[PDB]
Formats: C-alpha cells, structure tokens, sequence
RNA sequence: AGGAGGGUAGUUCGGGGGAGAACGUACUGGUGCGUCAGAGGUGAAAUUCUUAGACCGCACCAAGACGAACUACAGCGAAGGCAUUCUUCAAGGAUACCUUCCUCAAUCAAGAACCAAAGUGUGGGGAUCAAAGAUGAUUAGAGACCAUUGUAGUCCACACUGC
RNA sequence: GCACGUUUCUUACUUCUUCACGCGAAAGCUUGGAGGUUACAGUCUCAGGGGGGAGUACGUUCGCAAGAGUGAAACUUAAAGA
C-alpha cells in the first residue's frame, strides 16, 4: 500500500513477541513504536482456552501476519522477546520458538534478534505467602 | 482500512553518522485542524550503532534520536541516548570477583546534560593461584573518582555533535581504561547507558549546522 | 635431619622463624640508624619503628614518614645501623 | 518566579496586588511545584491536598 | 544605653561603607591594569 | 515430619487452647 | 580541638583576661597578643572588638563555638563572650 | 516522686477526665511551662506568653515559636533546605 | 539425631546472625539466600533445527554470527528442587561430595 | 606477667552505627498518540475487565516501598541484626612499638541497658502483598488447600510490650 | 604506587571426601573438645532429680491491653524417653 521503494530493497519493521505460559503476542510496529501495522494472538485460532499458548495456535498467528504485512509493505523485521517480567515466571513461554521459526518459514527476513523482558533491579513483593504457593 | 490515510517518511541521522537514512515511517495525512507535523515531532526512533556506522562489537550498542523539525517527507533528529543490550551485560558478569558501578553527571558546552553509567571488573593475573580476585574497597572508591574526573573535564569542552562523536568511537573507554588499571588490574570496562536530561531551546541554525547536506527523499 | 630437637637449646633455623614473645627469652626486633639528610651535614639516631614526627636540628624538615611497622626514610637521606652495644 | 522549585512557602497571593490569602493557619504552608516560563504560571500544592 | 548604643551604631557602619567603596575601585584599577 | 511423637494435638494448639481458657477465667471472676 | 589545646596551655602558665570590659581594657592599655571572640557575640559588640584590633594591630581568632562552649573551654562554671590573652606561656 | 507516684503535675484535676486524657495532655504541659535554650545568649531562659509567642529572661528577645515547644520538629528540617537551596544560587 | 554437620546451609556458628531471604524461583516460597539451591543456567533461544531455520532468512546470523541466548540466575527451595530432580537423596557415606564447579 | 588499663601510627580494616542530598529498574495509577476483538486465570473452569476501545506498542507524569545478577561453608556487630552512590559525625577490633603505669583482675544474687516478628497508643503515608470478610471452584461435605478481590497491617516519627 | 608468585609471624570464620591420640550408650566430638575424669580436686556461676495433672490454680510485683516474672497440691500412672 505504498512506501514507493525498490521490491528488492528492504524495509524494516519491528515485530514484538509475548509469549507467556497463558497466551501468545505476535505485534508488528515501526521502527518506532507509535504506529503499528497489524496484532494478532493465539487466542484468536482457538477455541478450547487451555490451547491459547500451544505452540500450533502461536504458528497460526505468525502467519496471519505475514499475510497483512505483505500487502502493507513491509518485507523484513527485527524482533524482540519478552517474558511476563517484572514479578513474574522471567521464563519464556511455549509459544515463543514457534512464532519466530514460523515468520522465517514464511518468507520474511529476520535481523537483530533482542530480549527485552522488564527484569527489576529491587522490586516489590510477589504473589503466594511466605509459604509460597501449595 | 487503516492504511488508505497513510503517507510516508524518512528519518535521517545527523551527519556524524555513516548512513544517513537508516528508517522509514508512517503518519495520518491531514485531515481539518490536525496538522501532521505536529504528531510527527518528538517521536523517538531507535538504531543499532553496527547498521549506522558501518566489524566490532557495536553490533550491541543501540542508539536513539529525537525528531526535531521535519523538512518536506524527511524527518530531522538529534542524539536522544545509547544503550548496551542486556544479552552482553549479563555475559560479561562473572563469580568469585568484584563489580564496579560509577554514575558520573556531566554537561556538555551548548547546554545538555548527561547522565552516564559505567561498569568494570576485576580480573586474576596470569600467574595467580589464589581462588578469589576481590578488591580492596579503599581502591574501588578511587577508581569511581578518578573515572568521574575524566568524563567531566573531557565532556565540558565540546558541543553536542563532537561529545556523541566521542562516546560511540570509543575514545573515551580506551582513555579511562589507560589511566585506572594503575589503580587495579581491570578487565572489560564500558560505557552501559547514556541518558540526556537537559536539552536547550530550539534553534534552527544550529540543527541545521549539525546535519550539513540532507539527501533527497523518494516519498510522495 | 637425623638431629633431635633440644628444647632448651633450640637450633638456629627453628629459633629465627618464631614471634618474638614466643621465643625462650623475649626481646627487641628494632634497632637505631645514623641518619644523613641532604644538606647540612649533620647526623642524627632514628628509632627504626618511628611514628613521631623527626626533624633534623638545623633544617627543620621532615627525616621519615609513620607508616604501620618500619618507618620510611626521605628520599634524600641515607642511613647506617647502629651497633646494638 | 523567584523562588527555586521544591521550597516552603505561605501567605501566597492567589491575585497579583491581593496582599496574601493561601495557607495563613497556625501550621500550615504550599510547596512549589513546578514553573512554567512559557506562560509564566506556577504551580503550588495546598495545604488541603489540592493543586492550584 | 541606647544613646551610646545609636552612636556607636552611626560610626561603625558608615566606616565599614567607606571601607567597600576603596576596595571596589581599586579592584576596577587592577583589572584596567 | 521432623519431631518425635508428641503423644496429643501439636503442641502450638494445645498452648492456644490454654490461652482462651485463661481469659475466660479471668472474666469470670471480673464479674464478682 | 588544635586551638582547645593551646587555650588549656594558657590557662596553666600565662595571663589572661575573660568578658567584654576587661578585654577591651587591656586593648587600650597595648598588652594583649590575642583575642578569641565567640561566634554568640551580638553583631554590633563584635564590629566595635575588630575595630579596637586594627588599631592596636592585634590578631583575632574567630571561635568555632558559642559563650557556652568557649567558658568551659577555660574550665569554668560560666559563659564568656570574649576572651584576651595577654601573656602567652609555655604554648603558642 | 516522693509526693505522688505517677500523676505528676495533672495531679490537681482529681479523679475527673479520665486517665489517657490526662497523660495525653501531661506531655505539652510539661513543655509549655519549661525552660528553654537561647542561642542568642546563650541561657536556659525561653518561657512562652501566649501561644506561639516566646520571650527570653536573660536578652530580653521575643520570637514566634510552636504552641506548647520553642521549635517545632518541621521546622528545623524546613531551615535546613532553605540554606541548602540558596547556597545553591 | 543430627543429619548434617552444617544443618543444610552455609552459616558457620560465630560467623552470621541472619541471612535474608530470597523467593522460590517455582513456588514464590521465602527461603534464606545460603540454603536455597542456586544454578546459574545459559539458554539457547532456539533449538538447533528452529535456529538453521532462521540463519537462512536472516543477513546477520546468515555468516557465521552467534545468536543470543538467556542468562539467569534461579534459586530453587528444597521442596521445589527435589520434585523438579535437581537434586535426588543420597546414600550415606556420599552425602558428603561437593563439585565446586560446573561438571 | 606470652594478666588488665592508657598512648602513638598506617587519616590502616570492614553489608558496624547516626544524619543529609541524589540514583536505578520494576509493581500500580494517569496523560498523549496507534490499532481493533477479545484479555485475564486454572489440572479444567468460573468470579472479573472490554467497541463508552480492554489487552498490546512508544513517549512522559505522580507516589510509596525495595536495592537483583556480582553474593561465597566471605566480612562487621554483645546479641537481636547489617547490602546503590556521594557528603558528614562520633566510635570499634586487629597489627606495629627498646612509649607509659604497676595488680588496678576473673565470675557474679540484687540492680541496669539493649532485644526478631506479631501486637498496642497518637500523628503522617498508603504503591505492593495481605490476617478478618466477600465471590468462584473442588468435594459426600470444605467455615481449607486453588482463583479474583479486600480491611487491619506491611513504611516513617515519638512512646509501650520483653513472650 | 597497584596486583601476582615464594618463605615466615600475630588475629578471625572454617574444611580433610588422602585428619592422630583419647572419649562416648551410640549418632558422633577432636588445637575451635563432647579429650587431657573411679589414675574421680584450676576458678566462678545458672539449672535438673520417673511420666502426667502444668508452667495450670491461688497470692503478689510489672503492663493501656495482649500478656510477663514467681509458682503448688489433691489425685492418676509402669512406664514415658534416647
Ligand atoms: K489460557
Ligand atoms: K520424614
Ligand atoms: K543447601
Ligand atoms: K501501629
Ligand atoms: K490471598
Ligand atoms: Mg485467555
Ligand atoms: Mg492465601
Ligand atoms: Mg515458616
Ligand atoms: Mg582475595
Ligand atoms: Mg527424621
Ligand atoms: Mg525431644
Ligand atoms: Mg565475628
Ligand atoms: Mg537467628
Ligand atoms: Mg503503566
Ligand atoms: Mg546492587
Ligand atoms: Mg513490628
Ligand atoms: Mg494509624
Ligand atoms: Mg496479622
Ligand atoms: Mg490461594
Ligand atoms: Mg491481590
Ligand atoms: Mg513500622
Ligand atoms: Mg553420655
Ligand atoms: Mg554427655
Ligand atoms: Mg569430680
Ligand atoms: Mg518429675
Ligand atoms: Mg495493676
Ligand atoms: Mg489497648
Ligand atoms: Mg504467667
Ligand atoms: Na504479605
Ligand atoms: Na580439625
Ligand atoms: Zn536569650
């Protein structure tokens, strides 16, 4: 839908993946992040609530989205994981390989692969009690 | 659809950079009383320094600009901040050692204001046998100061395009790494993070000093 | 090393090595120097463990700096042991 | 305008000329907030919590 | 009390006026010179 | 488990159980 | 204190005058080396002591402490607001 | 403590008021009427005349104060930024 | 009867008083820093048939460039470390084995 | 005195103690843009939020707590305890000494000071977690374990308590 | 000047899975004792005397309260415990 450019230049955009042990996050933004092109997550292939982090339905969003970015304009993207964070598991998900291996498959190019979970310096107190969760 | 209202930018880095355009974005047209020049300013975008300046180690360095006016479909900018990547940060730690932490305020001579942050180790002789290399902490707090010292009186002295020239070249890291090994045996001394707190007002001359000849853009 | 050990007669490399305090008979480990400072000429004794402040008589300069343990001589200065009687 | 950011303050003037009528009880005080040159309004708290 | 207290006060403080005033133009003659 | 038979209700109750009993008592002769 | 030291040395071996009216007493008369003022002094006795001073071109040392510090400093029960030695001993 | 075990000065007002009123308002008492320290001369003379209004035995000084204590916790924190802050200047 | 001669932890008599704790990595339970079971573990972000995957498309992994991987520092209670096999009980007479480093 | 005390020195040594000023990400809540249909949570669900735009992305603002990795069969403290940086205040042990002094000592009914968390009183503060309470599950039942919330508390100042 | 390598010394927290006597019912301790004790004596001090009733009742001191310190017996049991 436009960018006026070469089809064998490439232009970049910045996919985010979440990818915790209840969902899956497939985001694709600019190099900013003020503007985003499409989002679609693993709970929109499914149906059973217990599959929304299965690897297969992570597989079916990441195509979704090579779909759109296709006609946007968009042919290569850096990537970003990230875990829940801050209180939290800090280990990603199931459906994080997944999403990845599927964009490449997909025909997209892949650049600068980066984490970016929260992870706090000092931080304040977690879920469970003292004798944590039973 | 979203994408029929969309229009097409470029993003150009100031002129102490290798590659010029190292972006592309978009932006709502105008439509009435909203003027997209004014969303477009002060967005914040972001680089990775081995794509902007260029086989070292950059390739974990990420810098970011601020636009500051926007000149036909070209997007103007300035230093905004660095960064190092948690992946190299978290390699580099290692046991039985001592990690030194300096944060150092510094002030360029057009105005800005800087915070930066630095992170060194200790390191065992080649001929040690002893199981641990921990520092004495009468030495960690000399080499805090001197390092202070070095970043101060070296920043003070330049404009803003020549003290960004020197925190991604490197010189300032080799320099600071001659003059505290002295002090104690130090291994992988770097520059984690710069911040910038205070900007002065705009000035049109001066950015347009700073970016000398603009490339053309494509868009439209 | 077929010898055996006397106890009251304690060989030389054994009784060298001990704290003084735990040897058979307790005694001294410093002495007194002959100090010549550049200039002036003149001589002055120098406790070995010195922690006060040492001047020569005429020039009024500094002759060692405290340390912990055995005091450091000047740069200029050169010394001489003292026979212990 | 001439007092730095973060300081303790009372018998402010809410008018230029009206001569004092904020935090005038037997404790009380405003705290600078902040300064806007642009405009040149300042920003107080209260001594009742509010922002003025 | 108070009338020697005023007169003290008078002399005192117009001397140190004195004082201020010689020390700033001689200052301005160092930096002329 | 880590301790020895205790030979009753684990110890912690027993001594709470004490506990009310005594303000109860205390009550009562309050009343008088 | 470095200056504590030595007042107590004078204090042992030297002459010495503490208050306001015998200090400026001995200033008139040209016998006195020193003078110690508190920092309690109100300003207006203060500026009349330097002045005295410069014309009898007598130091002045500027305590770090109150009339309450500066009287036990001298072993004394009292305050003193100015203190005058006219004689220094065996200190400096 | 030979003429009354705890009441202390509140000892005049019986067996009326009832005890926590009486020991909440025992601590300002004791205050209000104390002696305290000038710095300008350097006594144990500051008494109050009416609330907030302090006077000196000894140098014969007035100040404005707290209610029932010459200085009040705030406002010593409140001096010490205000120096610090124009120094800063 | 008294199983270890250092009770499980690491704090010597006449050395500390208290040792802060830290929370499960699993189960959010606190447990003191000294006794807790700390493995420092290094993380492949893809798996070797995921990662030949992505090289082909990507022009930085493409040459011989290394991916990056997860670094963290886990503390496990011992309830949480048992059930997980971290560690397993042992016999008597080999309680007493230490391995100071990695393998 | 290879018993005690005091002195001088390396302005030595250390998460030892008391004061200020700042710093760091994170949890929570707002503000401005973008996008559009679900998000959350579990063994599986439900209570819950959401086209009046939730979740997600970028930038910024406010307030309170906390100082990850480095961190150890390591250090300091009488014990309880103590972990960001800089500036300050008074202390403490060890070591060195051909300094001083000359039994000044050990242990202790009575007596004193300090003492984790919870708890109490009066003012602040209130982000997180969370006794009591509410709702959803599970169960023969479940006033529990699991989930979503939620008050006191958790933090500071001054007083108590002495388990 | 800062670290390292080599040999001694004083102080402190420790380890032997390639640590000796000795001791202990055993588990184990061991210059840091639980050793140097029927071959029983270096100095001072605090607790215990089968299991329960019970750290309960009564009295008294301290505390805003919650509580804290001091502290029995009548009865009942052939074992409880390591
Ligand atoms: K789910
Ligand atoms: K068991
Ligand atoms: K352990
Ligand atoms: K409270
Ligand atoms: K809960
Ligand atoms: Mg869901
Ligand atoms: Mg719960
Ligand atoms: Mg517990
Ligand atoms: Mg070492
Ligand atoms: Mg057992
Ligand atoms: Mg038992
Ligand atoms: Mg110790
Ligand atoms: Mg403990
Ligand atoms: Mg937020
Ligand atoms: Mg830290
Ligand atoms: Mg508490
Ligand atoms: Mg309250
Ligand atoms: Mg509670
Ligand atoms: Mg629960
Ligand atoms: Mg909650
Ligand atoms: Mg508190
Ligand atoms: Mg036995
Ligand atoms: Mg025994
Ligand atoms: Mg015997
Ligand atoms: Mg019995
Ligand atoms: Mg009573
Ligand atoms: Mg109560
Ligand atoms: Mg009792
Ligand atoms: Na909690
Ligand atoms: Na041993
Ligand atoms: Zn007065």
């Amino acid at each position: 839908y436009g960018s006026s450019a070469g089809k064998d230049q490439l232009v970049y955009g910045v996919v985010h993946i979440y990818a915790s042990f209840n969902d899956t996050f497939v985001h694709v933004t600019d190099m900013s992040g003020r503007e985003t092109f499409c989002k679609v997550t693993g709970g929109m292939k499914v149906k059973a609530d217990r599959d929304e982090s299965s690897p297969y339905a992570a597989m079916m969003a990441a195509q979704d989205v090579v779909a759109r970015c296709k006609e946007c304009g968009i042919n290569a993207l850096h990537v970003k994981m990230r875990a829940t964070g801050g209180v939290g598991t800090k280990s990603p998900g199931p459906g994080a390989q997944a999403a990845l291996r599927a964009l490449a498959r997909a025909g997209m190019k892949i650049g600068r692969i980066e984490d970016v979970t929260p992870v706090p310096t000092d931080s304040t107190r977690r879920k469970g009690s003292r004798r944590g969760r039973r | 659809e979203a994408m029929s209202r969309k229009e097409w930018y470029d993003v150009v880095a100031p002129k102490n950079f290798e590659v010029r355009q190292f972006a592309k974005t978009i932006c709502n047209k105008t439509q009435g009383t909203k003027i997209a020049a004014d969303f477009l300013r002060g967005r914040v975008y972001e680089g990775n320094l081995a794509d902007l300046n260029k086989n070292e180690d950059d390739a974990y360095r990420k810098v970011k600009f601020t636009v500051q006016e926007v000149q036909g479909r070209n997007l103007l900018t300035q230093f905004h901040g660095m960064d190092m990547t948690s992946d190299r940060v978290y390699y580099l730690l290692r046991k039985w050692c001592t990690t030194i932490e300096a944060t150092v305020e510094a002030k360029t001579a057009d105005g800005y204001g800087l915070r930066l942050f630095l992170i060194a180790f200790t390191k065992k002789q080649e001929n040690q046998l002893s199981k641990n290399c921990y520092a004495k902490t009468r030495l960690v707090k000399w080499v805090r100061m001197r390092a202070t010292n070095i970043i101060r009186r070296r920043l003070a002295k330049l404009d803003i395009n020549d003290a960004v020239s020197l925190l991604t070249r490197n010189i300032l890291r080799d320099r600071l790494a001659k003059r505290c090994n002295p002090i104690i045996p130090l291994r992988d001394l770097r520059i984690r993070k710069v911040k910038v707190i205070r900007t002065p007002k705009f000035d049109a001359q001066a950015l347009i000093a700073a970016h000398g000849e603009v490339p053309t853009s494509a868009e439209g | 090393g077929f010898f055996d050990s006397d106890l009251s007669y304690p060989t030389v490399r054994t009784e060298r090595m001990k704290h003084k305090r735990r040897r058979l008979v307790q005694g001294p480990n410093s002495y007194f120097m002959d100090v010549k400072c550049p200039g002036c000429k003149n001589i002055t004794v120098v406790y070995s463990h010195a922690t006060s402040e040492v001047k020569c008589n005429g020039c009024a300069t500094l002759l060692c700096r405290p340390t912990g343990g055995k005091a450091m001589l000047v740069t200029g200065c050169g010394f001489r042991k003292k026979p212990d009687h | 305008g001439q007092i730095t950011e973060g300081c303790i303050v009372c018998n402010v003037e809410a008018k230029v000329g009206d001569r004092g009528t904020l935090a005038r009880a037997s404790g009380d005080y405003c705290i600078i907030i902040s300064h806007n040159t642009e405009t040149g309004r300042t920003r107080l708290k209260l001594p009742s919590g509010q922002k003025k | 009390e108070q009338v020697r207290d005023r007169i003290v006060r008078a002399f005192l403080i117009e001397e140190q006026r004195i004082v201020k005033r010689a020390l700033k133009a001689h200052a301005k003659v160092q930096k002329e010179k | 488990g880590t301790i020895s038979r205790p030979g009753g209700m684990r110890p912690k109750w027993h001594k709470k159980r004490i506990k009310r009993l005594k303000r109860r008592r205390r009550r009562m002769r309050q009343r008088s | 204190d470095t200056i504590n030291t030595k007042i107590q040395l004078v204090m042992k071996s030297g002459k010495y005058v503490l208050g306001t009216q015998q200090s400026l007493k001995t200033l008139r008369q040209g016998r006195s080396k020193l003078v110690v003022i508190s920092a309690n002094c109100p300003p207006i006795r203060k500026a009349e002591i330097e002045y005295y001073c410069t014309l009898s071109k007598t130091p002045i040392h500027h305590y770090s402490g109150n009339n309450l510090d500066l009287g036990t400093a001298c072993g004394r029960h009292f305050r003193a607001c100015v203190l005058s030695i006219t004689d220094v001993g065996d200190s400096d | 403590a030979k003429r009354t075990v705890k009441m202390g000065v509140m000892g005049r007002y019986g067996a009326r008021y009832g005890s926590n009123p009486r020991k909440r308002a025992k601590k300002l008492e004791v205050s209000q009427h104390a002696k305290h320290f000038c710095s300008f001369c350097g006594k144990f003379a500051f008494r109050r005349k009416a609330v907030g209004i302090w006077r000196c035995d000894g140098c014969s000084k007035t100040v404005a104060g707290g209610a029932y204590t010459l200085s009040t916790p705030n406002n010593t924190t409140v001096r010490s930024t205000v120096r610090r802050l124009r120094e800063l200047k | 009867t008294t199983k270890r001669r250092n009770h499980g932890r690491a704090k010597p008599p006449c050395s500390r008083g208290r040792v802060r704790p830290v929370h499960c990595f699993n189960c959010s339970r606190l447990v003191p820093k000294d006794k807790s079971v700390g493995r420092f573990v290094v993380r492949r972000m893809l798996d070797q048939a995921s990662a030949r995957d992505v090289a082909e498309a990507s022009l930085i992994y493409g040459s011989g460039f290394p991916m990056p991987k997860l670094y963290m520092k886990q503390r496990y209670c011992i309830a949480c470390a048992i059930h997980s096999r971290t560690v397993r009980a042992r016999p008597v007479e080999d309680r007493k084995r230490r391995y100071t480093s990695k393998v």
